[PDB]
């Protein structure tokens, strides 16, 4: 009924909590200290408490992972009705930010190395038999060179769902979802009873490959309700409009494939990355 | 209307008893996330929305010059405009209370919206976002029953349609809930005009003369008692399948035809804001005499 963190690999002895990181749908993101680390609070309304044990699972997965391009799971307490999740701090800035920064080139060497450090991440994570079902800029840190994933997980017991006959839709979320999930969505939709699955994490992988080239997601322009449409007949953009050659829009072709069995395996997608020019 | 402009210059009158607004200024009445607030620097009584942004103070800025432009466009046919200030992460427009509501809340108490007053409803609609168009170059974009205000007074007016495209794309997220009012058009992703605005229009005034949202359309068992489905579905319906249509017993003809020039997918072939000043629904329309507010009082209890 409690996880304590005595139970982790990690001697713990001492937590600091300091500043709030930054505003985020799923818990308040804070400084800390054990080496600086990133403390994520959360809170549980003490009830589903089989999707809570669920959870608990979950979280003993992420015990046993330990990747260069993997956030360090460094530990999680939970003493209901409060829970926390603590990782490693990343230093540098999202890729988010990065690929907004017009004081950034990203040149497509450096988009084709940034691309395989995240696909070599994500085949570790479906190797060890965990889909991140929230794939996005947001949740990709890069220092100099350094790519790191964040948040894998999360969104199985996140609740950024929760007005009434209304689902709420953030800007950059629709984007990334494959078409299977997209004709799914409903008002009364959760999270955790989504067909996620390891080609919808590829296809979250080519919205990123879009977005590397294009320094916006895809349709930037379009409301909610047309994306939802568009998306689940099939109808996709390339990258063609900003002259960027059939190399790099076949990975998009590949990966935003509508039939699942289509799209490549992480491993197969190293491997077409590593044939760029 | 003569009348029409003593009310507006009236409104002026009004315009210039508070000079800049601010969030100590009002004391919350009641909700209607919109507010009914009483201002105390002027007596006038106030309805105060707030948008959520947590964004930097440049475009905010931006914003702001965007929205006061509704200080200049006035007109019978939709609601005025006060002042648009910024306070504590959210974003404030202030505009007139109407104390009818909106007209899906109207449609909510009473059973059905009777022919005769959707009429009138289909003037005024069609000459607002016809002097939007043509005086303002702008269209509504979210012509819609819960958008569309009346009053006592018995005067109609559109409310929060898009001004500003710095406030539709600064807005974090949307709502998609198991209504849409949007024309197939734009769901596919083309061009788009006014005509979207007037199918719109076609598809709120069915759903009020029948009291239910018609797509997708009911049985035979549902319209004699008249008288589950997922997002991606009801777009689908919306962009393939043939559109919504008023019962043939119970509707003339010109409100019948009227709606279904609203209706027509290719919006190249569906009726413009001309086209519908002079369909034969409301020329017979305007000629009658109907007291909009006497129905309106007595169904709702004002
Ligand atoms: N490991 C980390 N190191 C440093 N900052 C982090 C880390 N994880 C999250 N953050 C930051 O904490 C804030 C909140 O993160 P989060 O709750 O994940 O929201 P988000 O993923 O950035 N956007 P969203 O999930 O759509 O709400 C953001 O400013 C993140 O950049
Ligand atoms: N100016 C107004 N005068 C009177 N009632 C209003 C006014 N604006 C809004 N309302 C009422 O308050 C509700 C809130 O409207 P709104 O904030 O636009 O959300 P909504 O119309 O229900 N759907 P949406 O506009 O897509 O978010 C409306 O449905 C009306 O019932
Ligand atoms: O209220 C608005 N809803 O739009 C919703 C978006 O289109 C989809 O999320 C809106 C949008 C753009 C804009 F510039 C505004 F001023 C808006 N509000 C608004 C406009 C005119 C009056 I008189 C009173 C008002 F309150
Ligand atoms: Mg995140
Ligand atoms: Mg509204």
């Amino acid at each position: 009924t409690s996880i304590f963190l005595q139970e982790w690999d990690i001697p713990f002895e001492q937590l600091e909590i300091g500043e709030l990181i930054g505003k985020g749908r799923f818990g308040q993101v804070y400084h800390g200290r054990w080496g600086e680390v990133a403390i994520r609070l959360i809170d549980i309304e003490r009830d589903n408490e089989d999707q809570l044990k669920a959870f608990k699972r979950e979280v003993m997965a992420y015990r046993q992972t330990r990747h260069e391009n993997v956030v360090l799971f460094m530990g999680a307490c939970m003493s209901p009705p409060h829970l926390a999740i603590i990782t490693s701090l990343c230093k540098g800035r999202t890729l988010y930010s990065v690929v907004r920064d017009a004081k950034i080139v990203l040149d497509v060497n450096k988009t084709r190395q940034i691309a395989q450090e995240i696909v070599k991440g994500m085949g570790y994570l479906h190797a060890k038999g965990i889909l991140h079902k929230d794939l996005k800029s947001k949740n990709v840190f890069y220092d100099n060179g350094k790519v790191v994933i964040t948040d894998f997980g999360l969104f199985s017991i996140s609740g950024v769902l929760q007005r009434e006959d209304k689902l709420r839709i953030q800007n950059g979320w629709l984007c990334h979802l494959a078409p299977e999930i997209i004709r799914q969505l409903s008002p009364d939709t959760e999270e955790d009873k989504l067909p996620f699955s390891k080609h919808s994490d590829v296809f979250a992988l080519g919205t990123i490959w879009y977005e590397l080239h294009a320094r916006e997601w895809p349709f930037k322009t379009q409301p909610a309700e047309a994306i939802i449409w568009q998306m689940g007949t099939g109808m996709k953009p390339n990258l063609s409009q900003i002259g960027m050659g059939k190399e790099i829009s076949d990975i998009l072709l590949f990966c935003w494939a509508f039939e699942q069995e289509e799209r490549p395996t992480f491993t197969k997608l190293m491997d077409m990355l590593e044939k760029l020019p | 209307d003569e009348q029409q402009r003593k009310r507006l210059e009236a409104f002026l009158t009004q315009k210039q008893k508070v000079g800049e607004l601010k969030d100590d200024d009002f004391e919350k009445i009641s909700e209607l996330v919109v507010f009914k607030v009483s201002h105390k620097p002027s007596g006038l009584v106030m309805a105060r929305k707030l948008i959520h942004l947590e964004i930097k103070p440049a475009i905010r800025n931006q914003i702001i010059r965007e929205l006061q432009v509704l200080h200049e466009c006035n007109s019978p046919y939709i609601v005025g405009f006060y002042g648009a200030f910024y306070s504590d992460g959210e974003i404030s427009i202030c505009m007139e209370h109407m104390d009818g509501g909106s007209l899906d809340q109207v449609l909510k108490k009473a059973g059905r919206i009777p022919e005769q007053i959707l009429g009138k409803v289909s003037i005024a609609v069609i000459k607002g976002l016809t002097y939007l168009r043509e005086k303002h170059k702008i269209m509504h974009r979210d012509v819609k029953p819960s958008n569309i205000l009346v009053n006592s007074r018995g005067e109609i007016k559109l409310c929060d349609f898009g001004v500003s495209g710095q406030l539709i794309d600064s807005m974090a997220n949307s709502f998609v809930g198991t209504r849409s009012y949007m024309s197939p058009e734009r769901l596919q992703g083309t061009h788009y005009s006014v005509q979207s605005d007037i199918w719109s229009m076609g598809l709120s005034l069915v759903e009020m003369a029948v009291g239910r949202y018609p797509i997708p359309p009911p049985d035979a068992k549902e319209l004699e008692l008249m008288f589950p489905m997922a997002i991606f579905e009801l777009l689908d319906y919306i962009v393939n399948e043939p559109p919504p249509k008023l019962p043939s017993a119970v509707f003339s003809l010109e409100f019948q035809d009227f709606v279904n020039k609203c209706l027509i997918k290719n919006p190249a072939e569906r009726a413009d804001l001309k086209q519908l000043m002079v369909h034969a629904f409301i020329k017979r329309s305007d000629a009658e005499e109907v007291d909009f507010a006497g129905w309106l009082c007595s169904t709702i209890g004002l």
